[PDB]
């Protein structure tokens, strides 16, 4: 019978986990099952019923939505074989900490959008002092079937032949699970302001990164 | 502040509708009234609110701002019902993004405080560098203090 | 209402400056909150208001607070800007250079 592996080691990344293991006497005829689980249970007879099936290779990654950075998720192990399944080993891994990999991520995943395409990457307007303003909501359905809607203003203006957008929409997307919403929010100053008694002063000043 | 955004008119306005139930149908919605309540008094309202079914399943996302009148006075409500809001400065075609709430989870850059009142700190790390716990604990590699170190214990190996 | 004005209001707006032009995305309310409503969730997540934000779990790169407490009134832990750190226990598993020392044991 295969034995169980050695050890276990997990890459954590942006909303992933990685997972590949380890054996001390090499055997690459051999497979590994893989489950995921969110919670730990005491009991290890029922990691079959009571955690996802991740798959079954030599190795794995699980990137969703669901895995969170700062908390603690469980995988469970197993090496399997044509002679039959072993020991079933637990793992603990987390993803990611750092913001400034978590916005990079989140600039990806906006550029790989609709929104990110409407509010930026468009060249409208070419001459000089030439400015205008445009609001538009629209849904529609894409190539797989799938309605996406969106509502967009968006203000270009071009100076010396450069151009300064700015753009505010709310979205919501079709994506491998189903559809998922976004609100984004291009501009050179972000301000709240509580006006209760003529209060001018803001409550929150995003500009620059800062 | 989950309770007062549900007794208030936006709360069951952009949520709690289930307009549409067929599948692959969505609607595009924004509306702009104002209307005199009950109480006699106007409340008003601007929202766009756009919705999806998907397998028998509602999808609902909207942006709205109202003022409503409450006892003392008129109370002003801006709200994003969104699964990811992102802010973004395009200053020489910049797009990573410095403001990404989606999840009861807010990423930022650097950020400048007046007072902060955190239970929990963590430097971020399997074995943070330095933490700090609900229960007043300390944890950190080394501390350099330029004064005195007041304590009722200690504990050094050397 | 009563002889007292109320007025709230978004706004996206490009202006002119001798740099060059601007933006600006303004929100004048009393309440701003942000709610994800994935899995049918109306828990907000960042409610701003009257001068205060209440935030859940934040991930950072840099914080510049002056003052850090960790709640309560005679709070577990606090940071203050005269350097004064106050705590309950502290492990460090490295050293302490400190100019002086009161230790009861």
């Amino acid at each position: 019978a295969p034995a169980a592996p050695s050890r276990i080691e997990l890459t954590p990344g942006y909303f992933q986990i990685t997972a590949t293991p380890h054996l001390a006497v090499y055997d690459p005829t051999v497979q590994f099952e893989f489950w995921f689980s969110e919670k730990q249970i005491a009991d290890i007879r029922q990691v079959e019923t009571s955690t996802r099936y991740l798959g079954t290779a030599l190795y794995w990654i699980a990137a969703s939505i669901n895995i969170k950075p700062g908390h603690d998720y469980y995988f469970y192990i197993r090496s399997v074989n044509t002679v039959g399944k072993s020991a079933f080993v637990e793992a603990v891994g987390r993803a990611s900490d750092d913001a400034e990999g978590y916005l990079d991520f989140f600039k990806g995943k906006i550029t790989e959008s609709h929104l990110g395409k409407e509010l930026l990457e468009k060249v409208e307007l070419t001459e000089d002092n030439a400015s205008r303003l445009e609001e538009f909501s629209k849904e529609w359905k894409d190539a797989s079937d799938k309605w996406n809607a969106m509502w967009a203003v968006k203000i270009e203006q071009t100076k010396d032949g450069k151009h300064y957008v700015a753009g505010i929409g709310l979205s919501m997307e079709d994506t491998e699970e189903g559809k998922l919403s976004q609100f984004l929010v291009a501009a050179n100053r972000i301000a709240f302001i509580d006006p209760a008694n003529g209060n001018e002063t803001p409550m929150f000043v995003a500009q620059g990164n800062q | 502040f989950k309770g007062k955004i549900t007794e208030s008119h936006l709360g069951k306005e952009l949520l709690e509708k289930v307009e549409l139930t067929e599948d692959n149908a969505s609607r595009l919605e924004e509306f702009s009234k104002e209307w005199k309540d009950a109480s006699d008094k106007w409340n008003a309202m601007w929202a766009v609110k756009i919705e999806q079914t998907k397998d028998g399943k509602h999808y609902v996302a909207g942006i709205g701002l109202s003022m409503e009148d409450t006892e003392e006075g008129k109370l002003s409500q801006f709200l994003v019902a969104a699964n990811r809001i992102a802010f973004i400065d395009p200053a020489n075609g910049n797009e990573t993004p410095m403001f990404v709430a989606q999840g009861n989870q807010i990423f930022m850059n650097d950020v400048f405080l007046k007072r902060l009142t955190a239970p929990t700190i963590t430097s971020g790390g399997n074995p943070p560098a330095f933490s700090l716990t609900p229960d007043g604990k300390l944890t950190a590699k080394n501390a350099d203090i330029s004064g005195s170190v007041n304590a009722n214990s200690g504990t050094l190996s050397n």
